[PDB]
RNA sequence: AAAUAUGUAAGAAGUCCUUGUUACUUAAUUGAACGUGGACAUUUGAAUGAAGAGCUUUUAGUGGGCCAUUUUUGGUAAGCA
RNA sequence: ACGGACCAAGGAGUCUAACGUCUAUGCGAGUGUUUGGGUGUAAAACCCAUACGCGUAAUGAAAGUGAACGUAGGUUGGGGCCUCGCAAGAGGUGCACAAUCGACCGAUCCUGAUGUCUUCGGAUGGAUUUGAGUAAGAGCAUAGCUGUUGGGACCCGAAAGA
RNA sequence: AUAUUGGCGAGAGACCGAUAGCGAACAAGUACAGUGAUGGAAAGAUGAAAAGAACUUUGAAAAGAGAGUGAAAAAGUACGUGAAAUUGUUGAAAGGGAAGGGCAUUUGAUCAGACAUGGUGUUUUGUA
């Protein structure tokens, strides 16, 4: 049972609504992974660079 | 001067606290290291020290090895313990209605240990059911059994795979394998 | 990464992990695979036996097609059944509806056997299939059919 | 849909959401279980206190 | 140019430095290198006492 | 025919008792080997010390040596070999 | 014995293809999206089908053959668990692992059943022989240190050859 | 559908930053060497703006001393910042065929902190 998630309104007040979790934020939580994947995903957009 | 019997600042070699950054499993860690020195189980030791273990030290244990071990007399109802991950097999067809203590389980695994009336269980989970390992059972799969250890102790007379990229014939089956070339090994 | 390496922990020392008196030459013992009936013939023959000579028989123009021949064990067989009706064949195990499993299209081409598959009736197309195979899938009440 | 959860598909082809290696993240709550405290010891003082 | 040609010297200590172990004895030796024709009985005689151990036992 | 060096042993994987296996062996339930079951426990089999014991993978450097007491070879001898 | 009159700046184990051991991570009898397609805030990120690569079967030069007699075996030693016992200890179960004897598949040498296009088929059962095998899978991918090879290959160095 | 260190036109880089990066960021394939084929550099930065020092004085002159511009001439066309080797002046110290260094101390020079604390308390002012 997620608990809830209340909504705002652009005018910044509550909305009536209120919706669930979508169980995806209930996944872990790893820093060494996500620490792991960002350096090495980082060095995707990269120009090549060489001494004539 | 001292006239050493021993090397003076030996480390033990022992694994402690695992070189993963795993802050789950670190956590794990933390609970078990405060159980092992204030229960006296040597059942809460035990799966300490397994924590620490590598990869290739944390073997895979198959469902069917799960099967062999409750087919033991006495040992229905005991509660199995695995300080690792627990992979499918589909080379089994029935399966009884025991719970499974492991670190990680395989996708198929959980779906044929659920079908089959049981639960699947973390560590933690064990620990406030069984402080000191009441009725438990723990299984370790084979180490031996991977490609590296094939090679390992290569020399005459071993027959222990030379490490090669392609097999086949022509390749190390000359002079040195057979005694119609030279000798035979 | 080079912060990393040990060169970074080497600076300063003058042989840099390659010591005094042998040094870091060029090419001390030879290129590649120089001295396989020579002076490197001991590394060779203790962790290569069998390397030098001709063995076999020479085929020409080998194409890996014609031994295209996947092998299947017994204690598989039943993974090429959908699990949605993995569950039905087994329990109504009986003759007249055997399910039919095409073991060429799922891409292979021998049955052997390994053992004990259970005592499902099953029907199987095969192009091969060993003796102890077959034995132990009729003994079922299954039965093979030959395919091409 | 993009994640998946315990009720509905994930939308990515043979994709699950991980799942976790410990039920919760509280040691502490865990260690004051209670059915560890039964089977535990009595403690020390934190601090041995200096002998000879 | 001579140069020294054999001598032992530090050999022992070199051996001593791992320590001279014993071969590890094993219980049940291997029966390798032992009478084949006796071999070929003692084969029958275990298969034989493993059939009435387990009737026995049975 | 020494001295110094050197192999082996000082138990539980032991001792004793009874009978099961075998195509081996015997003139033969005769033997052999492996066993079943039964009995003998810390003075369990000399001294001392054990700092933990056992085991695996991988790789660096090295592969020019020299000196001293004692034994000793060539040489007259050598800071000689 | 060699280099060093002095000072400033530059200056020497890097990168790559293929790999070995170890470690971390993801998945797990599977694994690998990025050849390519769709999409995009456009060399990024996100999504995707078929094959293919490695692994799940090995052994023979090859034709070929192809992994359960049995609780997937027996025995010995085993952490741990269970029972009794205050404990000491006694008994049971004993994964991984270690030793040993067996069992199955391939090769070699034998034995040669039922039969027959009468020369084909090889049943059955053995053998101080042999395999980089089976015996309730562990592998695939990425990254990191170290080590190897081919490369200018730690940096500078010929007498020569075309 | 494929190739393209050339040519033309464009967009970018976890690239280099004047001993780097093309040999060439500059009148660089230039100056220069060789009979010749060929070989081949060094060299960027005042200041916002020259406002680039009118004028006086000493000197033959270059220049110096003043004056002046400038936010700054400790920016003056030898010009941003101006290190080291090496040198001059000033100041201190020691020195009988080296100097330099290590331990400890004398002597000289030079240098930081601690010295309100809370508090008895109002012998008190700006009365708290
Ligand atoms: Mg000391
Ligand atoms: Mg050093
Ligand atoms: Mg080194
Ligand atoms: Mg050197
Ligand atoms: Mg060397
Ligand atoms: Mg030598
Ligand atoms: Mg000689
Ligand atoms: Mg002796
Ligand atoms: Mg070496
Ligand atoms: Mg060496
Ligand atoms: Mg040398
Ligand atoms: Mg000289
Ligand atoms: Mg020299
Ligand atoms: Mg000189
Ligand atoms: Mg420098
Ligand atoms: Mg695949
Ligand atoms: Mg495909
Ligand atoms: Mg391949
Ligand atoms: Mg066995
Ligand atoms: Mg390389
Ligand atoms: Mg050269
Ligand atoms: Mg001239
Ligand atoms: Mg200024
Ligand atoms: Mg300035
Ligand atoms: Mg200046
Ligand atoms: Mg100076
Ligand atoms: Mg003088």
């Amino acid at each position: 049972s997620r608990p809830q998630v209340t909504v705002h309104s652009l005018t910044g007040e509550a909305t009536a609504n209120a919706l669930p979790l979508p169980a995806v934020f209930s996944a872990p939580i790893r820093p060494d992974i996500v620490h792991t994947v960002f350096t090495s995903v980082n060095k995707n957009k990269r120009q090549a660079y060489a001494v004539s | 001067g001292i006239d050493h019997t021993s090397k003076q600042h030996k480390r033990s070699g022992h694994r402690t606290a695992p070189k993963s950054d795993n802050v789950y499993l670190k956590l794990l860690v933390k609970l078990y290291t405060f159980l092992a020195r204030r229960t006296d189980a040597p059942f809460n030791k035990v799966v300490l020290k397994a924590l620490f273990l590598s990869k290739i030290n944390r073997p895979p244990v198959s469902v069917s090895r799960i099967a062999r071990a409750l087919k033991q007399e006495g040992a229905a109802n005991k509660t199995v313990v695995v300080v690792g991950t627990v992979t499918d097999d589909a080379r089994i067809f029935e399966f009884p209605k025991t719970t499974v203590a492991a670190l990680r389980f395989t996708a198929g695994a959980r779906a044929k240990i659920v079908k089959a009336g049981g639960e699947c269980i973390t560590l933690d989970q064990l620990a406030v059911r069984a402080p000191k390992g009441q009725n438990t059972l723990i299984l370790r799969g084979p180490r031996n059994s991977r490609e590296a250890v094939r090679h390992f102790g290569m020399g005459p007379h071993k027959g222990k795979a030379p490490r090669i990229l392609s097999t086949g014939r022509k390749f190390e089956r000359a002079r040195g394998r057979r005694r119609s070339k030279g000798f035979k090994v | 990464p080079s912060r990393f390496t040990k060169t970074r922990k080497h600076r300063g020392h003058v042989s840099a992990g390659k010591g005094r008196i042998g040094k870091h030459r060029k090419h001390p013992g030879g290129r590649g695979m120089a001295g396989g009936q020579h002076h490197h013939r001991i590394n060779m023959d203790k962790y290569h036996p069998g390397y030098f000579g001709k063995v076999g028989m020479r085929y020409f123009h080998k194409q890996q097609a014609h031994f295209w021949k996947p092998v299947l064990n017994l204690d598989k067989l039943w993974t090429l059944i959908p699990e949605d009706k993995r569950d039905q064949y087994l329990k109504s195990a009986s003759k007249e509806t055997a399910p039919v499993i095409d073991t060429l299209a799922a891409g292979y081409g021998k049955i052997l056997g390994k053992g004990r598959i259970p005592n499902v009736p099953v029907i199987v197309k095969a192009r091969f299939v060993s003796k102890l195979a077959e034995e132990k899938i009729r003994a079922a009440g299954g039965v093979v059919e030959l395919i091409a | 849909q993009v994640w998946g959860s315990e009720t509905v598909a994930s939308s990515k082809v043979g994709y699950t959401l991980p799942s976790h290696i410990i039920s919760t993240s509280d040691v502490t709550r865990i260690i004051n279980s209670s059915e560890i405290q039964s089977a535990i010891r009595p403690a020390g003082q934190a601090t041995q206190k200096r002998t000879h | 140019a001579k140069s020294k040609n054999h001598t032992a010297h530090n050999q022992t200590r070199k051996a001593h430095r791992n320590g001279i172990k014993k071969p590890k004895t094993y219980k049940y030796p291997s029966l390798k290198g032992v009478d084949p024709k006796f071999r070929r009985n003692h084969k029958h005689a275990l298969h034989g006492t493993a059939k009435a151990l387990a009737a026995a036992k049975k």
